């Protein structure tokens, strides 16, 4: 594991980085649907379907 | 006057989680975060234009 952070290191990879990715979409993915639960508490699953 | 209680909540007549919300705290008891009211008339002048 550290001879592999040290190459990665030297080459400028940044391994977290598809992770980091991963959380913000996530983050996104949660306010969309929360959008979308509240439309659906309100119009109903009736109405938006 | 004497024995009047002025009530000021945030509302959104257009949606009905806020009527159901709003119903559910004038009808709940003080205990429960509520006014424990019964309401003897209903007067719903919201509009707009």
């Amino acid at each position: 594991r550290q001879q592999l952070q040290v190459l990665a290191r030297y080459l400028k990879m940044d391994l977290d980085n598809g992770e980091r990715k991963f959380l913000k979409e996530k983050d996104t993915v949660a306010e969309l649907q929360a959008q979308l639960d509240y439309l659906n508490a309100e119009l109903g699953e009736f109405f938006v379907n | 006057a004497k024995g009047s209680t002025l009530i000021v909540v945030p509302f959104n007549q257009g949606s009905k989680q806020d009527v159901e919300a709003l119903i559910e705290f004038i009808y709940d008891t003080e205990k429960n975060g509520g006014l424990g009211w019964d309401l003897d008339a209903i007067i719903p002048f919201a509009a707009i234009p």
